[PDB]
């Protein structure tokens, strides 16, 4: 019908049109590495993991962002993206904190599993780190905003999921940081999920904090009973 | 060895060999037992530029 036809490393997608390069790509198979795209929020195109060279084109693009056009070939394992991704991700842990030990995030890490996977494995950064003050936003949420990487995943779940305008952004440049900008529970009836959707240690569970590893749990499938949504 | 020279010359004259050049008990030509600190230095990847690791 409307279909249209690109290439993943030559292989040959047909794709409905408005259909991104990642989208393109996860047809074949092939994930990109993503820290603020989520395929349940607005697009947002800040965390510049993503990117991926089109062939026969000078500039990466922002595969989360960038619709596919017609005869494009992804090329997901050029050098050009590669470079691309070990770069972004030096620049995510230049000012990173040196606190996995103490991450309730260690272990099931999006930062650490792609910096092992598409980054590389040194730094080159001789100079000191930023730290942030912490924010207090209920009993629920543990907050340690040192670890944040500003995907604006947060901000961006409370606005269109939950309804709730309280998260944002303050400042600019290095010192931008995400919170409230005043003392006030972030609370909703779906605040919980943040924990999850945030890829980094920067917000965790306050009761669970401390107790386990995710290496060590035994995971079994049911269902809730708290309600009727089932 | 403490060993008196004529016990060295019975040892020597059983086995048909010096003993007293290449003893079984080392005495004093051991390292000692406190040494330096090391240095130890670091390898070929510790580069600070053209150093992008999908090169190795
Ligand atoms: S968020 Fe991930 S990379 Fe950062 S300290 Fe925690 S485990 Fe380590
Ligand atoms: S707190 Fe977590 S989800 Fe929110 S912007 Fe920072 S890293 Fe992203
Ligand atoms: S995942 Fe595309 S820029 Fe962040
Ligand atoms: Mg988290």
């Amino acid at each position: 019908s409307n279909l249209i036809e690109v290439f993943v490393d030559g292989q040959s997608v047909m794709v409905e049109p408005g259909t991104t390069v990642l989208q393109a790509c996860e047809k074949v198979g092939m994930q990109i590495p993503r820290f603020c795209y989520h395929e349940r929020l607005s697009v947002a195109g800040n965390c510049r993991m993503c990117l991926v060279e089109i062939e026969k084109a000078p500039k990466v693009v922002a595969a989360c962002a960038m619709p596919v056009m017609k005869g494009w070939n992804i090329l997901t394992n050029s050098e050009k993206s590669k470079k691309a991704r070990e770069g972004v991700m030096e620049f995510l842990l230049a000012n990173h904190p040196l606190d996995c030990p103490i991450c309730d995030q260690g272990g099931e890490c999006d930062l650490q599993d792609q910096s092992m996977m598409f980054g590389s494995d040194r730094s080159r950064f001789l100079e000191g780190k930023r730290a942030v003050e912490d924010k207090n936003i209920g009993p629920l949420v543990k907050t340690i905003m040192t670890r944040c990487i500003q995907c604006t995943r947060c901000i961006r779940f409370a606005s269109e999921i939950a309804g709730v305008d309280d998260l944002g952004t303050t400042g600019r440049g290095n010192d931008m940081q995400v919170g409230t900008y005043i003392e006030k529970m972030f609370m909703s009836e779906l605040s919980g999920n943040i924990i999850d959707i945030c890829p980094v240690g920067a917000l965790t569970s306050k009761p669970y904090a401390f107790t386990a590893r995710p290496w060590e749990t035994r995971k079994t499938e049911s269902i809730d009973v708290m309600d009727a949504v089932g | 060895a403490s060993a008196t020279r004529v016990i060295q010359l019975l040892r020597n004259w059983a086995s048909g060999r010096d003993l007293q050049a290449k003893l079984q008990l080392r005495y004093q030509e051991i390292s000692k037992r406190t040494q330096p600190p090391p240095k130890l230095p670091v390898g070929p990847s510790h580069k600070l530029s053209n150093n992008y690791y999908c090169t190795r």
